[PDB]
Parts: structure tokens; sequence; C-alpha cells
């Protein structure tokens, strides 16, 4: 990845002047956006090249006076819990409730109906991603952004990007749609996702999840439950093959020793289970952190 | 009279409350194995932690309370402080800690600080007890107890039983067989092995004797003539071969010594109004009220539209076999049968036939695995349907011809 | 990575901002308030049936539970407004115990009961001046012992998105004890009452009492709000027929909603008020007369130099052209009467347009327009008497001359006899001119000849194309069709197709110079069945080897591979090729 | 000592014929999985062969939960009721020795 | 409240005998199954109301959580104060001992009646075997009275429990359904004549539903309609032959119109979705059993057959995709890959064919030879 990226930007993007000019067409379009956003509209703008630098120049030239929660969506840390948490502390200048997402949603709704002219507006790079969307996820953004005192600006990238909006979900934010093209390569996405030529984020576990049997999905539920239940015990050196065999056999997920061994060696291919030989010679099993293991089978059962 | 109410009061408790009747059979060697172990763990400071496994409905609780009562009869009240736990109530660690706090009368000293290491918690409980001393831990329903998140109240009891040397018996009561294989390896390797009981039943001609010794009016005297009359009636019923027939039939379904209590309990409920000495036929119908066919009572009560529907599902096995069907193939087979018939009584129209389905789902004879024309599953037997259709009292001839065609 | 910065109004940007923005705020706020009033008036016939039904079903309580399933339209955009109006009406004439449930705040039963009792607690504690189930019954028992125990109603907004389990358990819980707590639910069925059989199984479906109501089918809702909103003389801002055609087409084809149409009208008004510096005087006529008389002279040169006025310059004589070219003092005088003529053309236009609508809606098969909307369309796309459609009306209207035509001449005359002095001054006194024709309706040739003079005077006199007939018409008319359509309803799937297939922006690239990525996609779909990785890498390597030599091979292979993998991550990323897992490698042609 | 052979040795008659039905279906299929109606049919055949009365499946499922409680076999839930996939917790030669020794 | 029995006397008598008098023990747990019609709460409430065995009645439909189920049991029991709170089960067993130490109920066998226990089945795995052993768990002379829709054989925890005593409440007989379906309270006729009506109606109607509640409802509907031509026209046979023509249609009729106006492209969307759901064994190539149901199919195939159906001025705008999302919320189309991604999954069609036929015919399209033939 790194030695691949040393060769990045060596010599010669094959046009520069029309690229600066095509970006320089869009700088006249900004005061229209400010006025249009003051009236309660919401701007999505799509594109073929990188436009988040245009958004950064935009908030440099016209958002020196207001609050802005610059929510990136390309790197795999962000879900909407972080959005609500950061907008609770770092905007409202005190912490809120902690019981549920809808409680802090309703509470952060409730803070703005009484406090006039607080004038907060975030903006989101890459509203459509593998992580940011979701019917639980997007509606919180919508219900948040439906108010008079919140003005989101987004950027969608995908071909099937307006498929995650029904009309009622569309009517929460008054969309109008801009057209942009920059041709700049999306260096933040391509930096912080992955590179195939070389911990693991949610995409490859989603891909192995959708290419396998549901019983293997129930098997890794068991193995990740036994890992997450004993995460801060330093003496927990992993289950053996026979303990995992009897605790998988009790839940009817598999029938035979050889089937579970073939399942274990095909899941040892994807580098999400590492064998550790103890002083017995028996190879115990432990996978490569803890906080990224709660997200899946949190969301696999909502 | 005095006799009928007194015999009902005195027999009803030892039957159906499983009250401590003093006769115990088949368990004398395991009891004698337990007793001196309990006496040397109780009379001396040493702590050994025996374990009992048997099937459900037999043995365990009666044995441990009987040995407990006989040990509590011996003084020096010996200050053994027994603590009764169950696997069912105390599901978690925080509940179990305050339950031991409840049993040991701890709340004179307040102890209102949650400690991190729960070995220090348990040691504090034992510590404030020991400065204030034997205890006996009766850990009932151990298989549910083996599902803690961290197996604290399993393992720390074993560690204190070896390490604190306060007098302790961790007596586990289990029901599943593999208590060792279910136990996690640090605890099962740690101190699970004290000598393990096994518990099983015995032979039928002594089981007729345990029927007689169970049924007979005790050495407690309500009135001695009525005791003699009734337990002679018990023995006269005991020597009759039809009682022996239904008892052997009960043996081969049930080696349980709990099913005998219910089977005889219904018989004793019937007796006190008239003929206070009862028949073998009264024992026979008392066995008969313990039902055998739970689903024939369901299917026999159903109306005939559901009957021809359920034999249409049976017919859906006997062509195009082994799929979880939907409504439409059921509708097609029903229409093909009713177009095989000439009369137009039973050509009931489509929304009526949905009502029999959504009534039939609540009996769970059909199973869901889209909303109304999908993938429904049948869980049933042919032969109970074939017996039920001839036992339908107002069974019409056309569904009889459907049954014979099939 | 959501980093926040803390910071630690009348800006619009000639067309000077302050009164421009106040003109905007006044016109849009006026239009929005009258839009809501004309919403709430139309549903009175609907829900004043409903107050009767709920009063009858409550009052006979001395086994059953009443449901009134509304059949609202497919437009979920405007379902909030009807429920607000219905909540208001049911709160006034019936009980102050009205709550509403949304089917997104209650996935399961605990949320259902908790939010229901919270809404009920605030609704009862306001106008008198907790997870528990029978405490709600205790709240009903405490809070209303009197006033003949007014019935609590709940409003399920969406019947459809509810899960069946929590709804079934709520209906059985409520039907168990309505001895105290009489509850009358009204779920809003989005589709049709078929699906209340689908979502509720028959035991729960048998437990209740169904009485359905219709709702306003949306075409004769939008004829009212289009007809009152823009077809009147009253609102100072009209619209171009093509922009209106765009708006009504994306109503009728895609959206079937009215709130989206008002958003499109709001956007059109906003963009018009951005657009041109003569838009400031979009007012009523004395408010136009206010500061026509004082204004900056370059905007008066703009009022000279807009092309419809230069057409008027082209049709006129020199001796007033030499003073009216440059001098402001006469230019005010002629443009004032031009704006009066604009209002004049509107005022004699629209009333006889409605007259023609009544006279054409009476016809069998109605070949001109189905409704009042499309009559605006047919008299502005083509010229109307040039077009074959009004030729077909004129061919139709001859032998329709019977007492149906005379009776509907009387009836249409009666409805604009209500509009006789509701126009109240006509620009040619056309009300009593046409009424002086229309007063001989009581006393079979006369319908024919009176028809001839009426449509000829009517349509040849005023009913004409508004741009060319009227100079200074730019101030009232906003026209930019495919500038607006892409703002309102865009197509990124066409945009990526265009800028990927033909990324020609202005030097030579139209059918190899200045992509990296369109090289990758175009060469991906030069082998247009499927692809594996390495041969595709060699093909891209070949074409940029051609790019290199039309301006060592191992370093070139390295830099070509690096820019290849930078291209191919984006070509995965943008909705094309999905990764083909567990194989050696390939990519899958997901979009054709 | 192993608990399981002593449990089979002191099991009842219908349990022993149920295990015989289990191993008979395991001789027919060869597999370790079996549904409840298959071994129910085998159990019907064996109770026919022994002069026993008719094995009603309320009794047979009560005896299924009897043997599933004691972990001689491994049981699906009783909600599935005819569709219970059962596996044998003990090896087959063990239960053959346990019903073969007398 | 009035008639305790209406001729189901033997099950009533064996249950009444099984309770016994107050000062001695009874069964731990009794389970009563049967059909939903079969009087299973009528019989036990009119039985318990006679002797006034001090009991608590619950429904498990009402208590959706465990805490409410314990709270109302303890709160209703102590009346026979504040909300005596119990978060857990062991708190209930703890406070139960203090509650059942009153002289109204010190020796009396307390009955905890549990109605519709199949909803308790999926409450927890703890609560049902914890409730079956309550006679020796707390040891305070209790008897937990179960009744259920469902069979005990699915109801067992698959570990074993204390097996309760099981009754089968029998179904109602035919002549008993003549008797107990309101031979008492006929207001204005002879009881012979109302019995003659319902005797005629019942033997016709004893094949669809034996539920006494809805049959009481249908009899009290169609009896005054039967009763008016006797008291107006005036002989049971003639109005028998008049009442059965009304009875067939009243049977059949116990859904206004299926047609729904739609925006025009949505009409064409679900036309295309039907047409690519119901014959789709790669028969895209030809034009341009049925009974098993709809086959799922991806989105781009739907867009292709959409382009083949429509006049070709369509563009893939944002609104056509937003419309095709918004059709699924109205449940006319369904995504069957539940999470397979934001990119176009299989969308299978879920509307009936006649509704599809009306939507096709209201825009100029005859498609039935085009659909599967
Ligand atoms: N050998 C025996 N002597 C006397 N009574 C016995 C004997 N075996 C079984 N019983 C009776 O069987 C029942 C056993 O109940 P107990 O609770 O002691 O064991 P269990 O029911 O298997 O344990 P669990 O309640 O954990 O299932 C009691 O009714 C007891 O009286
Ligand atoms: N023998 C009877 N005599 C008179 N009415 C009866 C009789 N049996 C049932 N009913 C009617 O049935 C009602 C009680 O219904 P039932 O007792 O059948 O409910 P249930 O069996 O508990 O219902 P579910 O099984 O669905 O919970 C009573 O209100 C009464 O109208």
């Amino acid at each position: 990845q790194q030695t691949l990226r040393n060769l990045l930007s060596k010599v010669s993007p094959s046009f520069s002047a029309e690229l600066k000019q095509l970006n320089q067409q869009y700088e006249k379009l900004f005061h229209k956006w400010m006025l249009q956003l003051h009236l309660g509209f919401n701007i999505v703008l799509y594109g073929l090249g990188s436009k988040r630098d245009l958004l950064e120049r935009f908030r440099t030239t016209m958002l020196q006076d207001s609050i802005h929660v610059v929510i990136n969506g390309f790197f795999p840390g962000i879900s909407v819990k972080s959005v609500l948490n950061s907008i609770t502390e770092e905007v409202l200048d005190h912490m809120g409730t902690f019981r549920s997402i809808l409680d802090q949603l309703d509470w952060i709704v409730n803070k703005f109906k009484e406090d006039s002219s607080l004038e907060l507006f975030l903006l989101i790079h890459n509203l459509d991603s593998q992580m940011l969307r979701g019917e639980k996820s997007q509606q919180i953004i919508g219900q948040l952004s439906s108010l008079h005192n919140i003005y989101l600006i987004a950027s969608i990238d995908h071909l099937n990007a307006p498929l995650m909006w029904d009309h009622a979900k569309q009517s929460l934010f008054n969309w109008l749609w801009y057209e942009t093209t920059t041709y700049s390569p999306y260096t933040e996405e391509t930096s912080y996702e992955n590179s195939l030529l070389v911990s693991l984020p949610l995409s490859s576990l989603t891909h192995v999840l959708r290419s396998l049997t549901p019983n293997a999905r129930g098997i890794f539920r068991l193995l990740i439950k036994y890992q997450l239940d004993n995460q801060d015990n330093p003496s927990y050196i992993g289950l053996s093959f026979q303990d995992f065999y009897q605790q998988c056999r009790e839940a009817f997920l598999v029938n035979s020793d050889l089937t579970l061994r073939a399942q274990l060696t095909e899941f040892r291919d994807h580098k999400l289970i590492r064998t550790k030989k103890g002083t017995d010679g028996v190879e115990y099993l432990l996978i490569p952190d803890n906080g990224t293991l709660t997200d899946f089978l949190e969301k696999e059962e909502e | 009279t005095e006799c009928l109410s007194q015999v009902q009061r005195i027999l009803r408790e030892r039957f159906c409350r499983q009250s401590p009747h003093s006769n115990l059979f088949g368990v004398q060697v395991q009891y004698k194995h337990l007793s001196e172990l309990l006496k040397r763990t109780a009379l001396h400071g040493e702590s050994n932690s025996v374990l009992i496994i048997g099937p459900r409905g037999s043995g365990k609780t009666m044995l441990i309370n009987h040995a407990l009562k006989e040990l509590m009869e011996i003084e020096e009240s010996e200050n053994v402080l027994q603590v009764h736990l169950n696997g069912l109530l105390q599901i978690n660690d925080k509940i179990a800690l305050k339950e031991i706090t409840r049993q040991l009368n701890l709340e004179n000293v307040v102890g209102d600080k949650v400690f991190g290491s729960f070995a220090e918690n348990l040691s504090f409980l034992l510590e404030a007890l020991k400065k204030g001393c034997p205890v006996i831990f009766i850990l009932d329903e151990f298989d549910l107890f083996a599902h803690h998140k961290n197996q604290t109240l399993l393992y720390n009891l074993f560690d204190i039983s070896q390490s604190a040397q306060t007098p302790i018996a961790v007596i586990g009561l289990t029901c599943r067989l593999d208590i060792l294989e279910l136990l996690e390896k640090r605890v099962k390797s740690r101190f699970s092995h004290r000598q393990i009981h096994l518990m099983n039943s015995f032979g039928f001609p002594q089981y007729v004797k345990i029927f007689k010794e169970q049924l007979s009016l005790p050495a407690e005297f309500p009135d001695k003539v009525f005791a003699e009359k009734w337990n002679e009636n018990v023995q006269y019923l005991s020597e009759d071969r039809s009682v022996q027939e239904v008892l052997q039939k009960h043996f081969n379904i049930s080696k349980n010594l709990r099913s005998l209590h219910m089977l005889l309990m219904l018989a004793l409920n019937r007796v006190t109004a008239s003929h206070p000495f009862m028949t073998a036929v009264d024992l026979m119908e008392a066995s008969q009220l313990c039902s055998m066919d739970s689903k024939a009572n369901i299917v026999h009560g159903l109306s005939v539209l559901e009957i021809c529907l359920i034999i249409a599902m049976k017919h859906l096995n006997d062509i195009y076999e082994e799929e979880p069907f939907n409504f439409q193939m059921v509708y097609n087979e029903f229409q093909k049968f009713v177009q095989r018939k000439a009369h137009s009584v039973y050509n009931f129209e489509k929304p009526v036939v949905m009502k029999a389905f959504e009534h039939l789902q609540q009996l769970e004879l059909i199973k869901p695995m889209q909303r109304e024309y999908q993938l429904m599953k049948l869980l049933l037997d042919n032969t109970q349907i074939m017996n039920a259709l001839q036992k339908y009292p107002n069974c019409p001839t056309d569904v009889r011809q459907w049954a014979t065609s099939s | 990575g959501c980093f926040v910065f803390k910071p630690n109004e009348d800006y619009f940007n000639p067309e000077d901002s302050k009164l421009r923005f106040e003109t905007y705020q006044l016109i849009w706020q006026q239009m929005k308030s009258e839009n809501e009033r004309l919403q709430e008036e139309l549903n009175k016939n609907l829900f004043d049936n409903l107050i009767e039904f709920l009063q009858k079903s409550h009052s006979g309580f001395q086994r059953e539970i009443p449901t009134a399933a509304l059949v609202l339209g497919v437009n979920v955009t405007d379902h909030d407004l009807t429920f607000g109006s219905l909540t208001e009406a049911l709160q006034n004439n019936v009980t102050p115990y009205v709550v509403s449930l949304q089917a997104k705040d209650c996935p399961d039963m605990k949320h259902f009961l908790q939010k229901l009792i919270s809404q009920l607690m605030d609704c009862c504690v306001d106008i008198k001046s907790q997870k528990t189930d029978p405490k709600m019954l205790s709240k009903k028992r405490t809070t209303s012992s009197q006033w003949q125990s007014p019935p609590v109603v709940v409003i399920l907004k969406d019947m459809e998105s509810f899960a069946t389990k929590v709804l079934q358990d709520f209906i059985i819980i409520s039907s168990q004890h309505l001895h105290e707590f009489p509850l009358i639910l009204i779920f809003g069925i989005a589709t049709s009452p078929i699906i209340i059989h689908r979502l509720l199984p028959h035991a729960v479906s048998s437990l209740l009492c169904i009485e359905l109501f219709q709702s306003l089918s949306c075409k004769e809702h939008l004829t009212t709000v289009l007809d009152k909103l823009l077809l009147t003389t009253q609102f100072p801002f009209k619209i171009n027929e093509k922009v209106l055609q765009v708006l009504t087409n994306i109503f009728l084809y895609h959206d079937f909603s009215v709130q989206n149409f008002i958003k499109g009208l709001q956007l059109s008004l906003l963009e018009h008020f951005y657009s041109q510096p003569l838009s400031v005087l979009c007012c009523n006529l004395p408010e136009a007369k206010r500061r026509i008389n004082f204004l900056s002279n370059n905007q008066c040169e703009n009022i000279r130099r807009l092309p419809s006025f230069r057409r008027y310059v082209e049709k006129q004589a020199s001796e007033k052209q030499v003073a009216l070219l440059t001098n402001e003092r006469y230019l005010k005088e002629e443009t004032q009467l031009l704006l009066e003529n604009l209002h004049v053309y509107h005022m004699n236009y629209f009333l006889v347009l409605r007259c023609l609508h009544k006279f054409t809606s009476s016809l069998p098969k109605y070949p001109l327009g189905r409704q009042i909307r499309e009559l605006y369309c047919t008299c502005l796309e083509k010229n109307i008497w040039d077009s074959e459609e009004y030729a077909s009306v004129l061919q139709l209207l001859r032998m329709l001359a019977k007492d149906e035509l005379m009776t509907i001449l009387e009836k249409c005359f009666k409805v604009f006899k209500s509009y006789c002095e509701n126009h109240l001054g006509s620009t040619a006194k056309r009300i009593e001119e046409f009424l002086a024709q229309f007063q001989s309706l009581d006393e079979k040739f006369e319908v024919l000849r009176e028809n001839v003079v009426n449509f000829i005077d009517c349509l040849v006199r005023e009913y004409l194309l508004p741009p060319e007939t009227q100079p200074l018409h730019e101030v009232v008319y906003f026209s930019a069709a495919h500038a607006l359509r892409e703002h309102l309803n865009a197509a990124p799937r066409i945009a990526l197709h265009t800028a990927l297939n033909n990324p020609y922006y202005y030097l030579k690239n139209e059918a190899n110079i200045a992509p990296d990525i369109c090289i990758a996609y175009k060469l991906h779909l030069e082998c247009s069945r499927l692809i594996n990785l390495v041969d595709w890498s060699e093909a891209f390597a070949t074409v940029v080897t051609a790019a290199e030599k039309m301006d060592t091979s191992e370093e070139m292979n390295e830099i070509i591979h690096a820019r290849f993998i930078r291209a191919v991550s984006e070509l995965e990323l943008l909705g094309f090729i999905k990764p083909t897992k567990q194989k050696t490698d390939h990519v899958a042609r997901l979009t054709w | 000592s192993s608990s399981y052979i002593t449990a089979i040795k002191n099991s009842s008659v219908l349990e022993q014929s149920f295990l015989r039905a289990i191993l008979a279906e395991f001789r027919r299929s060869g597999l370790e999985e079996a549904t409840f109606q298959q071994i129910y049919s085998q159990h019907v055949a064996l109770c026919r062969m022994e002069g026993l009365p008719y094995p009603t499946m309320s009794e047979t499922m009560a005896v299924c939960s009897h043997l599933g409680s004691c972990r001689l076999l491994l049981v699906e839930p009783s909600r599935n009721d005819l569709l219970l996939r059962v596996r044998l917790n003990v090896s087959q030669d063990d239960v053959l020795y346990a019903l073969k020794d007398e | 409240l009035e008639n305790v029995v209406l001729c189901r006397e033997s099950q009533v008598s064996i249950l009444q005998s099984l309770f016994g008098e107050r000062h001695h023990f009874s069964f731990p747990s009794i389970f009563i199954y049967g059909h939903t019609a079969s009087g299973k709460t009528y019989v036990t409430q009119t039985l318990l109301k006679t002797l006034e065995l001090p009991h608590v009645f619950v429904n498990c439909v009402e208590c959706f959580t465990l805490r409410l189920l314990l709270e109302q049991i303890l709160n209703k029991l102590n009346h026979l104060s504040t909300e005596i709170t119990c978060e857990t089960f062991n708190d209930f067993v703890r406070l139960f001992k203090q509650v059942t130490t009153a002289e109204n109920l010190k020796d009396q066998t307390v009955y905890i009646v549990l109605d519709k226990a199949e909803y308790l089945r999926d409450m927890e795995a703890n609560l049902l075997p914890g409730f079956l052993r309550l006679q020796e768990l707390a040891d305070r002379n209790v008897t937990v009275l179960f009744l259920s829709e469902i069979v005990w054989e699915k109801f067992r925890p698959n570990t074993g429990c204390f097996e309760p005593f099981v009754l089968y409440f029998p179904d109602y007989s035919i002549g008993n359904l003549q008797k107990i379906l309101s031979h008492d309270h006929p207001p204005e006729y002879s009881a012979d004549f109302y019995a003659a009506y319902i005797n005629i109606l019942l033997g016709v109607f004893y094949t669809v539903c034996r539920d006494l509640k809805e049959l009481r409802h249908l009899a009290v509907l169609n009896f005054p309609k039967y009763c008016e031509p006797v008291v107006k026209g005036e002989d049971t046979r003639k109005l028998w032959r008049n009442i059965e023509p009304h009875l067939k249609k009243a049977m059949q009729t116990v859904s206004a119109h299926t047609h729904v106006e739609l925006p025009y492209y949505s009409k064409f969307i679900l036309i295309a979705a039907y047409l690519a759901s119901y014959n789709p064994a790669r028969t895209d190539k030809r034009f341009f059993n049925h009974l098993l149901g709809p086959k799922p199919f991806p989105l781009d195939r739907l867009l292709a057959i959409l382009y083949s159906i429509v006049d070709s001025r369509v563009a893939p705008t944002a609104n056509i995709f937003s419309q095709i999302t918004s059709l699924v919320t109205l449940q006319l189309l369904t995504l069957v890959g539940h999470d397979d991604q934001l990119d176009g999954p299989k969308y299978k069609c879920t509307v009936s064919l006649d509704f599809i036929r009306a939507i096709a015919r209201t825009v100029n399209f005859d498609i039935i030879k085009y659909l599967y033939d």
C-alpha cells in the first residue's frame, strides 16, 4: 500500500488548466448556495471527481462564523452514534442522555425548538457509503435535518445512490440537486479504505458473510461471542478445537468433525482466525480488537 | 366421616406435594455413601464437595433433604449454616451475591461497597461469617448454573473450598449427564472432581412393592381400623392382575417414580364420595384420564372443512412429495376433489377457505418457516388422521370417499 | 473523523437586495398561508362525515371496537397536513383526547405503550386546566369521571409499515377491557382496505368494526390549488407554460403529490427573483406605480433593452422613440400603462378562460382538454386557432346546438354570473358586454349566431399568446425549463454515462487525451462481456503505452500499474464492477 | 466409569426400543441426523414386533424428552415436534454393547 | 356469569374435586388444553366464582414484559398499599412468602390462574419451569392453573420439567350446541320456535365454525331477519326455505374495490415487475407452474423490461428510482435479499393478478397471453 503510494503523483496529470478552470467555474455558485440554504432547502451535489475540497474551500470562505460538524463518511469509523455524540458535546456544550439512540435523537430535537437562532449546520462528505446508510441510520440524519435550524450539504457518489430514499424519507430534507464534475481522484476514500495488492473493516466480513452458508454465520456468532465475553482477561488464550466442537455441536450448527475442520480452514484463509500452539501442542484459536467486533452482531440483530 | 377427610389430608401431601415420607427405596447405598462424607465434612473443618447426577423426577432433593434432616438431628444445632441455592432463580452473579447475603444474615453489617474481584467478595462473606463456622452449599439445578457469562460462582466456590478451609460442602444437583463436559476447563480441571454419584431405577416386581408402600396408609394413625381396611384394600388391589397390567404399562413408559404419584393421585381424587375402597377399574380410568393421544383430541374436535383440508395436505404428500407447500396447491387439490364430487354442498368459495387456514395455524398443526401464500409446513402423522376420520361422529360420506381415495 | 469547528442574514448578493427579499418573503408567505387555507377547506366534506360517525359510534355504549380506515392517497408527502387538520377538527367538535402514532417510533410493544401514554399524559394535562398498561386505564378513570366520558382515539398514520405482531397485541389488549377506556382507532391506510385483511389475521380482524372513508383523489385537488394559486388575477407572479408543463408532468407521471408541486413553484419563484433585475416590480398595480417613478437609470435602460420591449420599439414611430429611448420621465409613463395592460390582459384573460372551460367541459368526449389544467396548456403551446384541437371544438360546437347547449349556456352563465361582479370591473366591461349577449338565453338559431359572436369576440380579442402580444411580460413570467428540471429532478446515471463515454470538454477529446478513468471505463467496455484482471491491466497498459509513445519499460509498467489501480478502485467505487470473491480474480459487468 | 451405559442398562422398555429405532434408522441411512417421524415409524415397527401396544407420539415425544434430558442423544426443540433432528450423543457400538449384554 | 355448566359436567366435577378443601394441599400445576371455542375461561371462572377460592387471574397477552407479569400478580394478590416492586424472579419468590401469610389465605390453596400461556412461551426460558415448580419453590400452598390454546408437547422446555396434570377440555356436541347456544333467553317467541330457527340454521352451519361467540353473533343477527316475516306475514318449513337463501349469502359475505389510482410510471413499474416475476425463465429474448408463487429477480432486468414496455422517452432520473423505492414501502413490491446491499437486489412481486389486470387495462394494455402463455 505504502510503497504503492510512493509512486502516486510522480509526474504529469495530463491536463491542469481546464481542471483549474472547471473547478473555477463553480466558485461563482456559492452565494446562491448560502441564500438557498438559508431558506430551508438542502443541497445534495453529485460528481465524478473529488468535490470535498470544494466544500472545504466553501466552508473556508463562508463558514468562519457558524458551527459545522464536518462528517466524513469514507473512513470506516463513523456511524451515526458518533454523529449524535459529537453534536451533543461539541455543539450543545454539555452531554446528553445515554439510554438509546432515539432518546438522544428526540432530546437533541428538543433542544432546538426552544433555543432560537442557534444556527448550526453540518455538512457531510460521502453521505452514501458502506457505513453511513441504513434505514435506522439515514432516518436519524433526516429527522435531525428536517428542522429549520439545521442545513446539511451532502455528496453522493454511487450509481444507485438515490435508491435509499422513499418519498416520505425524501420529504424530510427538501432536496435540490446540483451537478458538479471535478475529475480529481478521491484520495481520501482510496487512501483509507483498502488496497487489494498487499485490522479488517466491515466490508470483507460482509462479503464473506454474504458468500457463505447461514450456519457458518451462526458459527462465527458463537466464536465472536466467546471472544467478546472474555476480552479483558489476559489469561484467555482462546478455545481449543474440541471445546468449540462441542459448543457448536450443542447448537446443531454442524454435524461432523471434518466439516467443522474444513469450515475452520476456509475461514483461516480470510485471516480472521489465528491458530496459537500452547505448551500442550494443542492449537488454540484467537482472532485478530474488541470495539469493531460489537458492530456486526449488534447490527446483524439490529 | 373422620376417615375420608383424614385419609385425603394425610395421603394427599405425600402424594402430590412430594412430602417427606420416610420410606425410601433403591437408594440406600448412595445415601450411606453420602452420610459419613457429610459427617466428616460437617464435624471437622475440612471441605469436600460431592456431586449428584440423576434423571428428572427421581431421587435428588428428597435424598439430600433426608440426609440433611438426619444430620441436623445430631447436635455438636451444630452451627452448620446451610444455604439453599437454585439454578432457576439466581441467573446472574450480582443476584447470587445478594442471595448469599440474604441467606447468611449479613445485613447487620452493611457491606455497601461493590468490590472488583469477586473472590474478595466471597471471601469477605466467608470472612465476616468466620469471625462471627460451617456452611453447606446446596447448589440445585446445576445445568442452568453452568451458563454464567464469567463462571464466578462456580469456580470461586471451588477455590475457597480448597483454599479458605472454612467447612464447606459444594453439593451440586444436576439433571443433564455431562456436568463435566459442559463445565469449562479451568474449573473442571480445577476442582470439579470429588466423587460423582449416579442415580437410576430398579426392577418392576419391586416397583409393585413401592406402589404398595407408597399407597398404604402410614404408621401415622388416623384411625387404626380404617388404616387396616384401606391398606388391605391397597394390597388386594395390588395382587389383582389388571392393576399389575396397567402398572407394567406404566413401567414401560415411565420408570420415573413421579408419574406413579399423578397416576395414583387421580385415583385418590375419585374415591371419597362413594366406595371409599376402590376398584381396579377405578385405577384403570384413573390411568385413562392420563391421556395418551394429545392430538386426536385436537383433530377429533375440528370441523369437517378443516378435515378435508388436512387430508388435502396429506394428499399433498401423496403426489409431488416433500415440499413445504403454500395455499394455492391446497386450493387446487381441494377443488379437484370437489370437482370429482357431484354435489354442490361442499364447493365453498375462496375467502372461506382462508379462515380454516388461519384457524389451523393457531393449533400449530401447520408451521410457518410474503404473508399468505407461502411455504407452510405440516407436522403430523398419517395414521392418527386415519384413526380420527373414522372416529368423527358426523363424518359425511364424501369426505369418507376422500379418505378411501387419498 | 467528524471533526467539529466551533466559531469561537439578508444576503442576496442593480437588483438591490432588501426590498427584493422583502418582496420575496411577502409573496411566498402569502402563497403558503393561502395554500394551507385552501387545503383545509377541501377536506371539510370528508371529515365532517367523520365527526358524525365517531359521535354515533361512541354514544351507543351502555365485543366490538370501531375502526374508521381512511383511504388516503399514494402521496405520503402530504399525509401530515390532512392529519393535522383532522386532529384539529376531532379535537374541536369531539374530545380533547387525541393522540397519533407514527409506526417508526414503535418497533415493539414497550415503545408503543410508553410513547402512547406520554402523548396522552401531555394531551390530558394541557386541557384539564410510565411503562404500565392498566395505569393508562387508571388515567382514564381518574382524569375523566365526567362529561359523559369522552372517548380516547388514536391515529395510526401508516397502517402499512407497522409490524403485525405489536399491532395485534395492542388490538387484543385494548379489546379486552374497553369497559372503561372506550378506544376508537383510525389507522390511515395508504393503499386500499384490502390490506387490512392482509396485515391483520382473521381473529384480530374479526374483533373490530370497520367503516371506511374515501379521500380527495389528487387530480381534483391539484386542479383547485393550481386554479386558485396561479390562474387567479390576485397573485402577482404568473408562470410560463413550459415551466408549468415540466411541473405538472413530474406531478402526474412520477410523484402524484401536491407538496412537491408547491416546492417546485417555490423554487421557480425563488429563481425568478434571483434572475433578472426587473423582477422587483412584481406587485399589484399601485405598488407597481410606487417606484416605477423612481428607479436607477441603468435598470431603465434594461427596461428599454429587454427584447420584448425592443420588439415594441421596432413596431413604433420615431418622434416618441427619440425621447422614449433614453429619457426616464416618459419611459415611466409608457411602462406604467404597459404594466396596466399586463394586468388588463390577465384580468380579461382568466375569466373568459374559465368561461371557455365551462363551455368546453360540458361537451361529449371533451376533445380539447380533460380539465381546467390542460386548457392553459393547449392555448399556449401551439396557437390555439392555428391548432387542430380548437378546430375540432369549433367543428364539434355547431351541431351540439340543442337544449343541452342552451341549458349549459344558462348554467355556465350562472356560474360566471356569480363571477359577473366578482371580477367587478372588466378591462373592456366584458362582463356586461358578454352578459348583454348572454341575457337573451331565456328567449335554436340564436344559440348558433350568439355562439359565433361570443367565441369570435372572446378568443380573437384577448385569448392569445402572452409573450409576443405583451411587452414587459418578463417581470411576471419565469421561463427556464431544463435549467430547473435538473435542479428538481436530476439524473446522475445519465451524467456518468455522458462524462464517461464522451468526456470531451473543449480540446479534441471527442471521437485519448486527458482521462485516466474514462480510459479505464471505455477500455473496460471495449471488451463488453465480462473481464478478468491481468489482461485488462495489459490492455490498459497497451493503450497508455500508446499514449506514452505518442508524446525503460519496467518503470513504465510500474507507473502504469499504479495509475491503473488508482483508476480501478474508483471504477469499483462508483457503482460499476462488484468484486468477484474467492476466484483468482475477475470483475463483473454489473451495469450495461 | 461411564454414566451412559448404566443409563441405557437401567432405561425402560420403550426407551430401549427407541434407541433400537434410532440405530435401525442409522443403519438404514448411515448418517448421524434423523427426523422424528422416521424413527417414529421404526419405533412403530419395533413395538409391533415386540407385542407392545401402539406407540402414541405424545408418549414417544415424552420419552424423547426423557432421553434428551439425560443426554444419551442430542435433541432439537419440541416446538418442531415431528421435525426434530436428533443426533446420538454416545457412539453406536456403546449402545449396541449396552443392549447386547443381556 | 349465570350458567356455570351448560352440560359439561364431568370435567367440571373432576376439576372441582381436584381442588379439594382449603386446609390441605393440592396439585402443583394443572394444564388445560382445548380449542379456543371450548369454554376454557368460561368454565374455570364460573367454577372459581362459586367456591371463592381466593385467586388471581391474569392474561399473558397483557403482560408483554416479565416485570409487569410479576407486578400485577403480587399487587392483585395482597388485596385479598404501594406497587410492591419486583425486577427479577427471585424478588417475586421472596415477596411471595410475605404476601401469602395472611389469615384469609394462610391455609387456603391460592390459585394463580394463567390464561393464554402460549404468549408466555416466548417470554423467557426461565419463567415457565420456574412457574411449574412453585408448590415447593416457595412452599406456601399454591397451585398454578394453566390453560392454553396449544398442546403441552410443544410447550415443554426440552430439558424436562415438573410435568403438570393435563386435562383435555372437550369440544361441544351437536345437540349440546342446540341446547347451549341460547335456548335460554328467547325474548318474544316460544323457546321451541327460536330453537326451531337455530336448529334449522345450526345443522346447515355446523361445518364452518363451532365457535359459540360468533355463532351467537350470527344467530342474533339472522334471527330478527327471520322473525320479521312471521310477525308480518302471519309454518316453520316455508320460512325455513326462505331463510336459507339469505343464509347462504350471509355465510358467503362474512374490501370495497381493488382499484387504486397511481402515478403513471409507477403503474408501468409494477406492470414490468409482474411481467418479470411470473414467467421469468430467461424469456427476455422472445417477446423483445404458475401456482408456486413469485420468483425473485434483480433490478436491472426490471429496468430492461421497463424500457421494453414504455414509450422510449424515459430517462433514469432521480424520481424514477425514488418511486421504485417508494413502491416497496407500500408493500406492492418486496426486497427478498434482506441485506444484500444498497445495489439492486432481487425484488419479487407481491400483488394479485386481477389487480395487475386492472392496472394494465387502465392504461391500454392487454397482457394475459403476454404474461404466462
Ligand atoms: N428412592 C426413592 N425414595 C423415595 N422417594 C423417591 C425415590 N425416588 C424418587 N422418589 C420421588 O420422586 C420425586 C423426586 O423428586 P426430587 O426433587 O427429589 O428429585 P427430582 O425431581 O429428580 O429432582 P429435580 O426436582 O431436580 O428434578 C419425589 O416425588 C420423590 O418422593
Ligand atoms: N358452556 C358455555 N355456556 C355458555 N357460554 C359459553 C360456554 N362456553 C363458552 N361460552 C362463551 O365463551 C366465552 C368464554 O370463551 P372461552 O371460555 O371459550 O375463552 P377461552 O377458551 O379462554 O378462549 P381462548 O382459548 O381463545 O383463550 C363466554 O363469554 C361465553 O360467551
